């Protein structure tokens, strides 16, 4: 049983190599996930948007 | 936050109200004389149409695929054979093709040099797609619209 | 591989890796990469938007309001710049006090570059707030242009001259545009002489005492202090543009044209309260100017002021009393600029321009003299 | 003369920080621009398709746009007649050379468009204020000519004759046209076209918060780190 | 009184700005402005040729009720 | 400019240090840090505050001077 920074330092972060391509993929991700769990926020807060407010005109 | 604020000042150089025009002008081609060459704008961008005359049908009623670098021939090109529609840019530079100036069809892009025909379609030199004229939809006989 | 011997990286090496630099050196030294930085963020929005805006009278107004609208996140864009302008100040304003309470003046060379720095970048910021042709931008372009006129002699072939015509029209504009694009690249030679001057020495500290024995590489050091220091910069930058866009700007540039129309009470933007305030206080028009031109022309002086055998305000109790009340009265200097010519107002914002002059002038220089008789020195 | 009053206090739905705007009040606000003040005030800067984004639809902002007919190019002849209504540039125009509105409206002449931040200190409020606020002229002060007074407005004096209860209407929902329903409407609507980037800042705003909140700590933890070596150093003197 | 009226109240139209003016034109601080209006309001009365204005006295007034107006309004707009 | 190996003469001092991956980068940071905040504050305070109370008082008296003087006024025109 060693820890997680340990492992995290182990299989990634030595090497400049493993150091650059984990951000890179860690970007990737965190951009998507910041920007989906922060615009719920931003809508949850709202509500008189043009989502909410469409939803009454399917015809024309 | 980088890709964020580069994007934004990236996507700044795209274009900003450009959702263009409605065009379609009102034509009347059972109107313009046998054969004469016309063009419009359909969102600042040269529609050139001529009509297309009993000898001048054929030209483009012989075609030739066997050779080719993109597909068709002319009255499978358009909807109706004495009748098609072009555009006007050239697909090579940006040079507008002339009326009828040149070799086979009438087409001939200057701006340096290149061949077109009647059917527009690229057939001698440097540019290398056919033209683009969108559908052909007239509405009757006498009329015309585009797309 | 080598950064000491390739000649071009040499020059990085030796002004933001090697160079030795006090291990003392405070939040108060942050203020010159962020005036850097300030540069920077001004050059490339400023350029963006140059690649939208027109400067023709008719369509000048117009087309801000195309990049606010039309164009593709412009009004981020715009804003930034905007705010980026009054950040500029706040850092120009910090930078200099720094100077000041700490004797950095004592670089003359150095100092001196600065005010330079300091006329270009205000001359800068003038020519870009008439851009947008609104109405402050007109009266304001109108007042500040006028100040030429003061000049006896040649006073008014000379404002006629800069303005290409008989009021601020047409070809003043275009001008100011030309103008307002080019500054900043001469700024930003005038601050890499700036920056060389200061090489031969290196920096002053907190202490006003050497730190030639505890020195510490520019690099791990300054370079995370001053990225750290960037994102506050950011920070303070984003707040106006995101939150308060319109807070310092006001409200009538939004209205287009009128040389015929004065506003009731125009206001200067900010930056410039303390000086449009001493400028106003004498009811004179030679004097008025040539005390505004005095209010700024000063800094060269103060090197000439100091007195005691101490160099920075650390150990000065007394001087470190009239350094905030000088502070102090700039600020009522600011508010009373931003405020109309009445009673209460102008007998107060005389008062407070004589203050300005006799402090540094004066009660500085003697603080100093007694802060050395108070040490036996 | 010189005196005068300034806004209540503005609980819009649009105050706060992050605070988007009742896109629903934005169209009835349209509606308001649309029906009573477009008759006299130019908003030269918004075009159909801007709503398309916010209030309508895209087949409903072509309608809207149809109902109006502007001064379309010229053709063959060198001409210039009259189109259905585009969708692609609003300007409904009351009148041409600006004098004219001044001739028509008796001096006064009917400012601006996208109101608010625009020359009016405390923007919308102060509209809202204005519209809603007629009252009865006080002794002591006529007015040349029954010109129209207002207790906001700069010389309490001047102007705009009160278009606010007109109860004209065509809110679909179910909502009465009342007097400051239709101005809460209005200014809602004229914030809007003034600023309609709002919406998209603020949630950048928040983003720029949040974000911050993230980096600022983790750079501080960076430089504390590299800083150790220099905060713990000791030193000692040992002369001979 | 009476319903069928009511519809006709909202149709000879109805109170928004009004219920609550009045509501807050009744307070305090207000009522004590309008008494000083009301108070200079006849002075002018008084001497009405020769003499000068009641501006100021007014604006003091609309400052309380407005003010309360804003706090509470809203609630009741939609 | 000037190089580290050039700057000055210094005789006799020793310096100890440790890497930073074995130390905190915030040990006390509350516990030291507060304390000295305080402390400096203290030190400060009575140079830096006493000016700008001074324009604050000006700034409220000012202001309600002109308010008074100008607007509010028209006292006394009896007849
Ligand atoms: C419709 C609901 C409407 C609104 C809203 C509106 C607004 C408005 C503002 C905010 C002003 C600004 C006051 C100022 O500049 O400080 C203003 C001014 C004038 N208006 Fe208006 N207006 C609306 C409608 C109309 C209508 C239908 C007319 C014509 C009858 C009209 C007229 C005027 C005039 C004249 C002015 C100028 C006031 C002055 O400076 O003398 N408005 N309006
Ligand atoms: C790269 C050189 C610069 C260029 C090309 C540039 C370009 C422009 C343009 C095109 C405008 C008009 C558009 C607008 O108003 O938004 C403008 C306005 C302005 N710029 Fe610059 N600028 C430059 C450097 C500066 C500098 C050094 C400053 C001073 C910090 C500055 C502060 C301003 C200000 C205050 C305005 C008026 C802003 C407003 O309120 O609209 N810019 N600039
Ligand atoms: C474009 C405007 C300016 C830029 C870009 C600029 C840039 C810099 C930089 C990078 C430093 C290095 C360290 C530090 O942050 O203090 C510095 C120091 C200094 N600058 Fe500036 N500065 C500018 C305006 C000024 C002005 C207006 C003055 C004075 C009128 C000035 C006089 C000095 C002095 C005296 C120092 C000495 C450093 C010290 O003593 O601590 N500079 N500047
Ligand atoms: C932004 C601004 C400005 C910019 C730079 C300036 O330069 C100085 C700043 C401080 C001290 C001296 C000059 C001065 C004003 O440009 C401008 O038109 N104004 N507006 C203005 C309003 C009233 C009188 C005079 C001017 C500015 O504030
Ligand atoms: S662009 Fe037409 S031949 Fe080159």
């Amino acid at each position: 049983a060693p820890t997680l920074t340990a492992r995290l330092y182990s299989l990634l972060f030595r090497r400049t190599s493993t150091f650059a391509l984990t951000i890179v993929v860690g970007a990737l991700f965190f951009e998507r996930a910041f920007d989906q769990g922060a615009d719920a926020i931003y809508e949850h807060i709202n509500e008189g948007k043009l989502w909410k407010h469409i939803k009454h005109k399917y015809e024309n | 936050a980088a890709k964020n604020v580069v994007s934004q000042f990236v996507s700044s150089m795209s274009a900003s109200a450009d959702v263009l025009a409605m065009s379609k002008i009102e034509i009347k081609l059972s109107d313009i004389p046998e054969g004469k060459n016309m063009a419009f704008k359909w969102r600042g961008k040269p529609l050139f149409v001529r009509h297309r005359t009993k000898k001048e049908i054929d030209q483009e009623a012989a075609v030739e695929v066997s050779q080719l670098r993109d597909p068709q021939h002319d009255l499978e090109r358009v909807k109706k054979p004495e009748w098609v529609i072009l555009i006007g840019v050239c697909t090579h530079l940006g040079c507008v093709p002339i009326a009828n100036a040149g070799d086979f069809g009438g087409y001939y892009c200057p701006c340096h040099g290149s061949h077109y025909d009647a059917s527009g379609r690229i057939r001698k030199g440097p540019a290398p797609l056919n033209l683009e004229v969108p559908s052909y939809e007239f509405t009757s006989d006498d009329m015309v619209i585009v797309g | 591989n080598i950064r000491k011997s390739h000649p071009l990286m040499k020059i990085v090496n030796n002004a933001f890796i090697d160079l030795p630099a006090p291990s003392n050196i405070s939040s108060w030294w942050n203020f010159g990469s962020l005036l850097g930085i300030c540069l920077i963020l001004q050059i490339l929005t400023g350029l963006f938007l140059a690649m939208h805006y027109t400067s023709d009278t008719t369509t000048a107004f117009s087309s801000v309001t195309h990049i606010c609208r039309d164009v593709n996140y412009g009004w981020i864009i715009r804003y930034m710049h905007a705010n980026g302008a009054s950040m500029f100040f706040i850092c120009l304003y910090m930078h200099v006090g720094r100077g000041l309470y700490y004797g950095s003046y004592t670089f003359l060379e150095t100092w001196n570059i600065g005010v330079i720095l300091l006329l270009t970048v205000m001359a800068t910021a003038f020519m870009g707030y008439v851009l947008p042709w609104g109405q402050m931008s007109f009266w304001g372009a109108t007042v500040i242009t006028n100040l030429l006129s003061a000049i006896p002699y040649i006073g008014t072939n000379l404002v006629e001259w800069i303005w290409g015509g008989f009021s601020v029209d047409k070809a003043t504009l275009t001008r100011f545009f030309a103008f307002h694009f080019i500054l900043p690249f001469i700024i930003m030679a005038i601050a890499m002489v700036h920056l060389l001057f200061l090489h031969e020495t290196g920096s002053n500290n907190p202490t006003g005492i050497s730190s030639d024995v505890d020195k510490i590489p520019f690099h791990p050091y300054y370079t995370i202090k001053d990225i750290l220091g960037a994102l506050l910069l950011i920070l303070a930058l984003m707040l106006l543009v995101l939150f308060a866009p319109d807070l310092l700007g006001d409200p009538d540039n939004y209205t287009p044209a009128n040389p015929l129309n004065t506003p009731p009470h125009i206001k200067p933007e900010w930056y410039f309260l303390f000086a449009y305030a001493i400028l106003r206080s004498i009811p004179n028009k030679l004097g008025g100017v040539l005390a505004l031109a005095f209010s700024i022309l000063i800094l060269a002086l103060i090197p000439l002021l100091h007195t005691s055998k101490q160099r920075s305000m650390m150990f000065r109790p007394l001087s470190q009393c009239l350094f905030w009340a000088l502070v102090a009265d700039l600020l009522t200097l600011t508010w009373i600029g931003g405020q109309p010519v009445e009673h209460p107002y102008i007998t107060i914002g005389q008062l407070a321009s004589v203050l300005y002059f006799l402090l540094i002038l004066v009660l500085m220089p003697t603080a100093g003299t007694i802060e050395n008789k108070l040490l036996k020195w | 003369s010189d005196l005068e009053l300034h806004p209540p206090s503005y609980p819009w739905s649009h105050r706060g920080l992050l605070s988007s705007l009742d896109h629903t009040s934005i169209r009835r606000g349209f509606q308001v621009y649309k029906q009573v003040c477009s008759s006299c005030h130019s908003m030269d800067y918004v075009a159909y398709r801007h709503l398309v984004g916010v209030c309508y639809t895209e087949d409903e902002a072509k309608a809207l746009a149809e109902e109006v007919e502007v001064q379309d190019g010229p053709n063959e002849d060198g001409e210039m007649f009259m189109r259905p209504g585009k969708l692609s540039d609003y300007f409904p125009k009351p009148y041409p050379n600006p004098e004219a509105a001044r001739a028509a409206n008796n001096g006064a002449l009917p400012p601006d468009l996208s109101y608010i931040v625009r020359a009016r200190h405390g923007g919308e409020d102060y509209v809202f204020s204005l519209l809603t606020g007629y009252c009865e002229p006080p002794t002591g002060v006529s007015l040349r000519e029954g010109l129209y007074f207002n207790p906001y407005f700069p010389g309490q004096a001047i102007g705009m004759a009160p278009p606010i209860y007109n109860e004209v209407l065509e809110f679909d929902d179910g909502t009465p046209a009342t007097m400051s329903q239709v101005a809460k409407d209005v200014c809602t609507f004229l914030r809007w076209a003034a600023e309609p980037e709002h919406d998209h800042r603020k949630r950048m705003g928040l983003k720029m918060l949040l974000m911050m909140g993230l980096l600022l700590p983790l750079v501080y933890a960076m430089k504390r780190h590299k800083w150790s070596v220099l905060k713990s150093r000791k030193l000692a003197y040992r002369p001979p | 009184g009476d319903p069928k009226e009511e519809e006709e109240e909202e149709e000879e139209l109805v109170d928004p700005l009004t219920t609550v003016r009045e509501q807050c034109e009744q307070l305090e601080k207000c009522v004590k402005a309008r008494e000083r209006l009301e108070l200079c309001d006849e002075r002018v009365s008084s001497r009405s040729q020769t003499e000068e204005d009641c501006t100021e006295e007014l604006l003091d007034f609309l400052h309380a009720r407005d003010h309360c107006v804003a706090h509470k309004l809203f609630n009741s707009l939609k | 400019g000037r190089q580290f190996g050039h700057l000055t003469r210094v005789r006799h001092v020793i310096t100890y240090s440790l890497s930073p991956f074995e130390q905190r980068a915030f040990p006390h940071y509350f516990s030291k840090g507060i304390p000295n905040v305080l402390r400096r504050t203290r030190a400060c305070i009575l140079r830096v505050a006493p000016p700008f109370v001074a324009f604050y008082l000006v700034y409220t008296w000012g202001t309600q001077e002109f308010e008074k003087s100008k607007r509010k006024n028209p006292a006394a025109y009896e007849n």
